[PDB]
Protein backbone atom coordinates (compact mmCIF):
# COMPACT_ATOMS: atom_id res chain seq x y z
CA UNK A 1 0.00 0.00 0.00
CA UNK A 2 2.73 2.42 0.68
CA UNK A 3 4.36 1.69 -2.50
CA UNK A 4 1.16 2.35 -4.17
CA UNK A 5 0.68 6.05 -2.17
CA UNK A 6 4.07 6.81 -3.46
CA UNK A 7 3.48 5.78 -7.15
CA UNK A 8 0.08 7.66 -7.19
CA UNK A 9 1.63 10.83 -5.86
CA UNK A 10 4.42 10.77 -8.69
CA UNK A 11 2.38 9.91 -11.20
CA UNK A 12 -0.14 12.97 -9.92
CA UNK A 13 2.61 15.09 -10.08
CA UNK A 14 3.98 14.54 -13.04
CA UNK A 15 0.77 14.92 -15.17
CA UNK A 16 0.43 18.45 -13.12
CA UNK A 17 3.52 19.53 -14.06
CA UNK A 18 2.97 18.07 -18.03
CA UNK A 19 -0.28 20.56 -17.50
CA UNK A 20 1.16 23.82 -16.32
CA UNK A 21 3.92 23.47 -18.96
CA UNK A 22 1.05 22.63 -21.83
CA UNK A 23 -0.69 26.08 -20.13
CA UNK A 24 2.68 27.78 -19.68
CA UNK A 25 3.17 28.20 -24.04
CA UNK A 26 0.07 30.47 -24.34
CA UNK A 27 2.26 33.28 -22.53
CA UNK A 28 5.01 33.05 -24.91
CA UNK A 29 5.67 36.68 -25.98
CA UNK A 30 4.01 38.99 -24.09
CA UNK A 31 5.31 42.26 -24.33
CA UNK A 32 4.75 44.20 -20.87
CA UNK A 33 6.46 46.89 -20.32
CA UNK A 34 9.90 45.61 -19.97
CA UNK A 35 8.48 42.15 -19.54
CA UNK A 36 8.57 39.83 -22.03
CA UNK A 37 7.49 35.88 -21.29
CA UNK A 38 5.57 34.70 -18.27
CA UNK A 39 6.25 30.99 -16.71
CA UNK A 40 4.68 29.17 -13.91
CA UNK A 41 7.54 27.21 -12.41
CA UNK A 42 6.69 23.67 -10.87
CA UNK A 43 9.45 22.03 -8.74
CA UNK A 44 9.21 19.05 -6.30
CA UNK A 45 10.31 20.12 -2.90
CA UNK A 46 13.64 18.18 -1.42
CA UNK A 47 12.32 18.01 1.86
CA UNK A 48 8.87 16.17 0.31
CA UNK A 49 11.08 14.19 -2.62
CA UNK A 50 13.04 12.49 0.09
CA UNK B 1 5.06 -33.95 6.29
CA UNK B 2 1.69 -32.98 6.08
CA UNK B 3 2.59 -29.57 7.21
CA UNK B 4 5.33 -28.83 5.06
CA UNK B 5 2.92 -29.80 2.00
CA UNK B 6 0.64 -28.00 3.09
CA UNK B 7 3.40 -24.92 3.19
CA UNK B 8 4.17 -25.22 -0.46
CA UNK B 9 0.79 -24.95 -1.11
CA UNK B 10 0.67 -21.87 0.74
CA UNK B 11 3.71 -20.40 -0.42
CA UNK B 12 2.37 -21.02 -4.20
CA UNK B 13 -0.94 -18.81 -3.18
CA UNK B 14 1.07 -16.06 -1.98
CA UNK B 15 3.60 -16.39 -5.01
CA UNK B 16 0.82 -16.16 -6.99
CA UNK B 17 -1.21 -13.11 -5.07
CA UNK B 18 1.66 -11.28 -5.05
CA UNK B 19 2.08 -11.68 -8.67
CA UNK B 20 -1.03 -9.86 -9.54
CA UNK B 21 -0.19 -6.58 -6.90
CA UNK B 22 1.50 -3.80 -8.52
CA UNK B 23 2.25 -1.56 -11.07
CA UNK B 24 -0.69 -3.54 -11.98
CA UNK B 25 -0.67 -6.82 -11.76
CA UNK B 26 1.50 -8.54 -14.24
CA UNK B 27 5.38 -9.38 -14.92
CA UNK B 28 6.61 -6.72 -12.39
CA UNK B 29 9.45 -8.34 -11.19
CA UNK B 30 11.29 -6.42 -14.48
CA UNK B 31 8.55 -5.32 -16.25
CA UNK B 32 8.67 -1.98 -14.01
CA UNK B 33 12.27 -0.81 -14.96
CA UNK B 34 11.67 -1.99 -18.36
CA UNK B 35 8.47 0.28 -18.04
CA UNK B 36 9.57 3.68 -16.40
CA UNK B 37 13.28 3.51 -18.06
CA UNK B 38 11.13 4.28 -21.33
CA UNK B 39 8.55 6.67 -21.74
CA UNK B 40 6.13 4.13 -22.11
CA UNK B 41 3.23 2.57 -20.49
CA UNK B 42 2.11 -0.85 -19.66
CA UNK B 43 -0.18 -2.22 -22.03
CA UNK B 44 -2.55 -4.37 -19.87
CA UNK B 45 -2.48 -0.82 -17.62
CA UNK B 46 -3.48 0.90 -20.98
CA UNK B 47 -6.16 -1.92 -21.16
CA UNK B 48 -7.01 -2.00 -17.27
CA UNK B 49 -10.44 -0.63 -17.46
Amino acid sequence: SSKSVANIIRKTIQREQNRIRMLNQGLQAVSFGQVRGVRLNVNVRESHAI
Amino acid sequence: VERDEVAAQKRELEKQIERLSQPSGAEDSRMIALAERFGGVLLSEIYDD
